[PDB]
RNA sequence: UUGACCUCAAAUCAGGUAGGACUACGCGCUGAACUUAAGCAUAUCAAUAAGCGCAGGAAAAGAAAAUAACCAUGAUUCCCUCAGUAACGGCGAGUGAAGCGGGAAAAGCUCAAAUUUGAAAUCUGGCAACAUUUCUUUUGUUGUCCGAGUUGUAAUUUCAA
RNA sequence: UUGGAUAUGCCAUAUAAAGCGCUUUCGAAGAGUCGAGUUGUUUGGGAAUGCAGCUCUAAAUGGGUGGUAAAUUUCAUCUAA
RNA sequence: GGACAUGGGUUAGUCGAUCCUAAGAGAUAGGGAAGCUCCGUAUGAAAGGCACGAUUUUUCGUGCCUAUCGAAAGGG
RNA sequence: CAGAAGAAUCAUCGAAUCUUUGAACGCACAUUGCGCCUUUGGGUUCUACCAAAGGCAUGCCUGUUUGAGUGUCAU
């Protein structure tokens, strides 16, 4: 039975790709989360400025990580204040440091949280 | 082979005639240089060579040296015919030096 | 403070807690820091500091040790649990295959060693 | 971010077709048919089949890619790998004349365990054991038609032993409810745990091969059931503390005194265990003589629906038959015109079968 | 038609390995000109600098296809000597070894070409067992499968035999 | 921590292996390699010292070398690829 | 006082970058080169796909057809 | 200086950590740019979105598996 060709090119078959089933792991131990939310969050801002969105915007102002986006504040902030942030607005400072805005809903109070926190 | 080498080890740990136990082997020869050196000793009965040896050099003078032994031998089809024989994936030659007498 | 001792005989749950409440001290620090704190809290910022690293050098630890009772006596065990001396030592024959010889070699060092020999006056 | 393009998430994304779940999992279509066999995967269609074929309209089997994600990481997979690499081997050795090697592979054939697949697909032995009337159905099938060259000897011995071994057990727990008898065959209804189970079981009778089913369908099935039921059988006599596998060949007290004797013109196969299975005395080639008082063979299966012993000259030797019944079996203008404005709301398909 | 074999491919297949840096000293390749010759072209500078490749704690060399012409020596390396000599050179400027002899140190050997042929006796890997450790980090052993290998792996031989 | 000895313990199938001695004997010994010509480049090597390119290409007491090219005949020495 | 000191200050689904390709760069296949590296960009490459099937001798069959980077004034 | 209280800006050092990179290895890169694989987890939110962990370079070697060939045959 010659098997006939109606493409005058030959593609080359496929045949069977396995998947990796190592003998050793290559890592022993795997590393923890590296960024989880008590790396996240640095520190509050406390300047004349950030008092004035406090009390009046409702928005929480932090010293943040580099690498924690819009995304990993939120749910950082969310466990570590109970408190659920509305908005999110991030800022290069010149100084190399990311500063967020954090607004909060109406359900929480930033005042109040900036008391519980104890930087106000 | 293991379990001759076995039975015999068997054999002799019970302490009998192991060098009696067993018979002489009655097999094909093969090997290039065991078969070349069986063909210049007059041993080889019978010669079977591989049409297909890929490096022909192997095989093209065992023609011109069984014929001056005066040893017959054949060219036979496929390295792979005489591998199956000897139990491999291939054989250049194979050589037939001693046989039974039913097979004479 | 916290001693590696007492730190090793215990369970990792419970470090776990250990190190999230240590965590949770230090975020509360920096706060009073920026917020205006004295001296003995600014030096509790370091003391916690050591704390969290003597507690996460005991998880790994414990987490190393796990992983090479896992992998004693295996072929194959994870690179970071070799030895890592040199990349050229790692490369060079072993005393045993250093060591192997032909039997030709060992029939001629078998009956013919090097003697012990002394001369008279 | 930018445009995302459309197909990439959703129905699109959580559903997966035939074929490519077959280049997925790198499996021929036996293959992945045979894990979707031993393993609860089946169908699912998508709500919207032509979002779910990013826009294309052409009839599609479809399922979740979950599922197939989870195919991925069975052992089962490298089994069948295994023996195909072992199968190969086998040949080259009959090929290569090698009889010896092909009796050490025979040997050394890999097969593989389904105790993780049970334990899978059967968290917990009672929903084993609702989902054991299929399984019934197909062993009391197989273990009366010839064995065939498709059907191997030692499958129909396995089959033999997990029926009987099941048979005994409902003979011990008097655990037999109903049995019915249809045209197709007899439907026996039986609880244990709680659960029902029913399940048929066809006349001995000399049958012959269809020749249009595919039996590798039912090996699998058959492979799949016989393990379910060594397990359960295995869990059965663990629990009331008796030997598994057993040794033996083969209202609690209805007929206890009843020493009913068997004829050469009745189903034994079936008399013996209906009437052993209430606790009856039976003895095989006397106060009743079985010959198709003289009774017929529904006089017993109606006392046994009904609890207590039927009258004997409706069912005397060529009297009437009243019918087999199975037990199985169990303003109005305005009101049906008032079909507002609701399209959808309308729903008189209920009221149209119902 | 199934198979065997050969050749050639694929895989995030199982396990490994290579690069880069360093480069004082090692082995090579490539490779000038200024300079000198009172000019300058052969020559000299120089088988150098720059460039490039590859090593080690040393490297390279090494157990004579070596000298010698003796009453003969006896792997290699280095030192002293040979010796600014034999020799090469517009025989100009210039360049330029070796044998011996004395010393430092010394150490010898391995394959190919042989029919184990009354027996592939050989070896990687998978698995499982033990053992071992500069070391839970290291290094093996035994068994059992799969393979490699007769287009030749062990044993035996190396010319001094 | 290491070293070489020492005391014994155990495991070790010499059914093996090895040196030595005489053979009326036999003795496999590496090829686009040696060598030659030629062209470069090197050397103190001068009728080419080594290396390289090209052309031609061995042999079997054969092949190297004995620092003036050639033919020839001896003698030493050594045994490349 | 753009100087010196101390603090503070730049918040985006919609504005740009990111995406696309341009001239052009630049791997891969290959071929050069003592080499550093050079050339080459669908070429003398086996350069990847998609669909159907009661499951096919429970050892898969039957069909169908080009990287990347490079525009804060271009495209969007 | 403040500051606390097996101390110490101590020595040693065999256990660890070792960010982004770099031969630099998913692709890039005057873009914290653009991808893919596996597992796991998250929540007023659960076919969505997000997060975490572990992976994806090239050449070559041994082996395994899947193959291709009007390559050599057997049958």
């Amino acid at each position: 039975a010659k098997k006939v060709r109606t493409s005058t090119t030959f593609r080359r078959p496929k045949t069977l790709q396995l998947s990796r089933k190592p003998k050793y792991a290559r890592k022993s131990v795997a590393h923890a989360p590296r960024l989880d939310e008590y790396k996240i969050i640095v520190n509050p801002i406390n300047s004349e400025s950030a008092m004035k969105k406090i009390e009046d915007d409702n928005t929480l102002v932090f010293h943040v990580h580099l690498k924690a986006n819009k995304f990993t504040i939120k749910e950082a902030v969310r466990k570590l204040y109970s408190v659920e942030p509305v908005k999110i607005n991030t800022l290069i400072r010149p100084n190399g440091t990311k500063k967020a805005f954090v607004k909060l809903s109406a359900d929480a109070d930033a005042l109040d949280v900036a008391n519980r926190i104890g930087f106000l | 082979k293991k379990q001759r080498l076995v039975a015999e080890a068997e054999a002799v740990a019970n302490g009998k005639s192991a060098q009696d136990v067993s018979k002489k082997p009655y097999n094909v020869k093969y090997g290039l240089n065991h078969v070349v050196a069986l063909i210049e000793a007059k041993k080889a009965k019978l010669v079977l060579i591989a049409s297909d040896v890929d490096p022909i050099e192997l095989v093209v003078f065992l023609p011109a040296l069984c014929k001056k032994m005066g040893v017959p031998y054949a060219i036979v089809k496929n390295k792979a015919r005489l591998g199956t024989v000897i139990h491999q994936k291939t054989a250049a030659v194979l050589a037939v030096t001693e046989v039974r007498e039913e097979d004479k | 403070a916290l001693k590696t001792f007492e730190l090793r005989k215990q369970s990792q749950e419970n470090l776990a807690e250990q190190l999230q409440e240590l965590r949770q001290e230090l975020a509360s620090l920096r706060v009073q820091k920026i917020a205006g704190g004295s001296g003995s809290k600014l030096s509790k910022i370091k003391t916690t500091r050591k704390d969290i690293a003597r507690i996460l050098t005991v998880i790994n630890e414990s987490n190393r040790l796990a992983a090479r009772e896992a992998y004693k006596n295996k072929k194959y065990i994870p690179l970071d649990l070799r030895q890592k001396k040199t990349r050229a030592i790692r490369r060079a024959l072993t005393p045993y295959e250093q060591s192997r010889k032909t039997l030709k070699q060992i029939k001629k060092e078998r009956y013919f060693p090097l003697r012990k020999y002394a001369l008279k006056a | 971010a930018r445009v995302k393009q459309k197909g990439k998430a959703g129905a699109a994304r959580i559903y997966i077709t035939r074929n490519q779940a077959l280049k997925k999992l790198q499996l021929t279509l036996a293959d992945f048919r045979r894990i979707c066999i031993l393993k609860g995967v089946y169908p699912r269609e998508p709500k919207n089949k032509k979002k779910a074929n990013k826009g294309s309209t052409a009839p599609v089997t479809f399922y979740y890619t979950k599922d197939i994600q989870y195919l991925l990481h069975e052992p089962i997979v490298q089994k069948f790998r295994e023996y195909k690499v072992f199968a190969r081997k086998l040949s080259k050795a009959l090929g290569k004349g090698e009889l010896e090697t092909a009796k050490r592979l025979e040997a050394r054939k890999p097969t593989y365990s389904l105790d993780h697949i049970i334990k899978e697909r059967y968290p917990t032995f009672h929903d084993a054991l609702k989902d054991i009337d299929d399984a019934l159905s197909m062993l009391f099938l197989f273990s009366t038609m010839p064995v065939t060259d498709k059907i191997g000897a030692a499958t129909v011995a396995n089959c033999e032993r997990l029926c009987a071994e099941f048979q005994h057990y409902v003979i011990r727990s008097n655990s037999l409810r109903k049995a019915f008898l249809s045209i197709k065959g007899i439907y026996y209804q039986a609880e244990i745990f709680g659960e029902q189970i029913t399940w048929i079981v066809p006349y001995k009778f000399a049958q012959s091969v269809p020749t249009d089913v595919d039996f590798r369908i039912m090996h699998t099935f058959l492979e799949f059931y016989q393990a379910l039921m060594g397990f359960v059988n295995f869990k059965l006599y663990n629990t009331l503390g008796l030997r598994y596998p057993p040794k033996i060949d083969v209202n609690t007290s209805l007929f206890s005194n009843f020493t009913f004797f068997l004829s050469r013109e009745v189903p034994r196969f079936s008399l013996e265990f209906v009437i052993r299975a209430f606790g009856g005395k039976v003895g095989w080639d006397i106060t009743h003589h079985i010959c198709d008082i003289y009774i017929q063979p529904q006089w017993v299966y109606d006392s046994i629906n009904k609890g207590i012993l039927e009258r004997t000259d409706l069912y005397a030797c060529g009297a009437t038959l009243p019918p087999h019944l199975s037990p199985f079996v169990k303003e109005e203008k305005e009101a049906k015109e008032l079909s507002k404005m609701m399209m959808s709301n309308k729903q008189r398909k209920l009221y149209s079968k119902l």
